[PDB]
């Protein structure tokens, strides 16, 4: 069982990025998949989730209208399209499996599986690779 | 005389249970009153009797079946049928006592318990709190059997009350809360039984207050926070509707929608 995240990097304010979460060893089709983010000195927070039922999607207020989550079942992969990026979006982004979408508010579930994360930095000026 | 939704524990899967709960929800609400992306149940006031109840038929591999009756106004169990016998919780007023005479009308062997179906009473009768009653497909199969065997003289009251606690959580509370449906799905997926953690218990205890806070909210904010618990028992406060949208699947009607 592995969840592999890619797509992070440094992007300019107002720019866009697409993160990928690819599963191995199991099928993402029968789980909800959530994106979470941890910014420096801040509580880790749910960002977006997509249900295993009927493609229902949920978003944190702070990203509504800017981020879009989607799933490609044939590729066993979930994506987070991030547009209109703001400095406040800088964080490590994680994906995780859950049975149903919760945006993390009840804590980690005992059987939830998390990836290792990708750094997203929103800034006009260069930085650490 | 009312819509019936069927489910069996025999060979149950995540998918069969999910499809069952979806059907329950679809019969509890018309979908015409949705607020903050959460459906609202029908208003009880003036609700015609033909619209008041739905039936949930549960079967197990031993070929026992019981049919629960749910009140559409609160998604809660009011009684059940086993064969041609029916049993009802104590009703709260004359109108509700009259309403339940319209359930299982081909059954003359009918009994109304001296107690209601609230958790406080059922836990007292069961001799155990919800935190010590295991849930899962096995518990549900056993609860079906116990409800059935009350009608043959084979279930004593503590076991009956425990079995009601199981059914109410796995059917009524799962219909109300997608999060609770998810907790039951986990138990099916991993073929396990376990008691509900504090997040489940506190949500159950908070459904009426959450329904109020959402319907009385202003700019998506609650007038006063509601305290919930995480799975590890730690306490946190909720101030706004948005984070509850994925959690809550149905709300009891509290007031008319905004103009
Ligand atoms: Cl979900
Ligand atoms: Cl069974
Ligand atoms: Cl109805
Ligand atoms: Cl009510
Ligand atoms: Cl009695
Ligand atoms: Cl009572
Ligand atoms: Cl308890
Ligand atoms: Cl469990």
């Amino acid at each position: 069982v592995q969840l592999a995240e890619t797509g992070g990097g440094l992007v300019q304010p107002g720019g866009s990025l697409r993160l990928s979460c690819a599963a191995s060893g199991f099928t993402l089709d029968d789980y909800a998949i959530g994106w979470f983010r941890q910014a420096p000195g801040k509580e880790r927070e749910g960002v977006s989730c997509i249900s295993s039922s009927d493609g229902r999607t949920y978003y944190a207020d702070s990203v509504k209208g800017r981020f879009t989550i989607s799933r490609d079942n044939a590729k066993n992969t979930v994506y987070l399209q991030m547009n209109s990026l703001k400095s406040e979006d800088t964080a490590v982004y994680y994906c995780a499996t859950e049975e149903v979408c919760t945006l993390g508010i009840f804590g980690h579930g005992p059987d939830d599986y998390w990836g290792q994360g990708t750094q997203v930095t929103v800034s006009s000026e260069p930085k650490t690779p | 005389q009312y819509p019936i939704i069927n489910f069996t524990t025999a060979g149950a899967t995540v998918q069969s249970y999910t499809n069952f709960i979806r059907a329950v929800r679809g019969r509890l609400t018309t979908g015409a009153d949705v607020r903050h992306e959460i459906p609202v149940l029908p208003n009880r006031v003036g609700l015609p009797i033909n619209q008041r109840f739905i039936l949930v038929e549960l079967s197990n591999h031993a070929e026992l079946s019981v049919t629960l009756a749910l009140d559409v106004t609160n998604a809660y169990v009011v009684g059940y049928r086993a064969g041609n016998s029916a049993y009802f919780f104590h009703p709260d007023n004359q109108e509700d006592a009259e309403a339940i005479t319209h359930l299982f009308t081909d059954v003359q062997n009918r009994y109304t318990f001296a107690f209601g179906g609230n958790y406080d009473r059922l836990e007292q009768l069961a001799g155990n709190l919800r935190e010590n009653i295991e849930l899962g497909n096995g518990p549900l199969e056993e609860a079906i059997s116990a409800l059935y065997y009350y009608s043959t003289g084979g279930t004593q009251l503590p076991t009956l009350a425990r079995s009601f606690i199981i059914c109410i959580q796995m059917i009524s509370e799962a219909a109300r809360f997608q999060y609770i449906e998810g907790e039951m799905r986990t138990r099916i997926r991993y073929n396990r039984r376990s008691a509900p953690d504090p997040s489940v218990i506190t949500l159950e205890n908070s459904w009426g207050r959450l329904s109020t806070a959402i319907q009385e909210s202003n700019q998506g904010a609650f007038a006063s926070p509601i305290q919930l618990q995480r799975r590890n028992g730690s306490k946190f406060s909720v101030y706004d509707v948005s984070i509850l949208i994925p959690i809550i699947a149905l709300m009891v009607y509290r007031c008319a929608p905004p103009p």
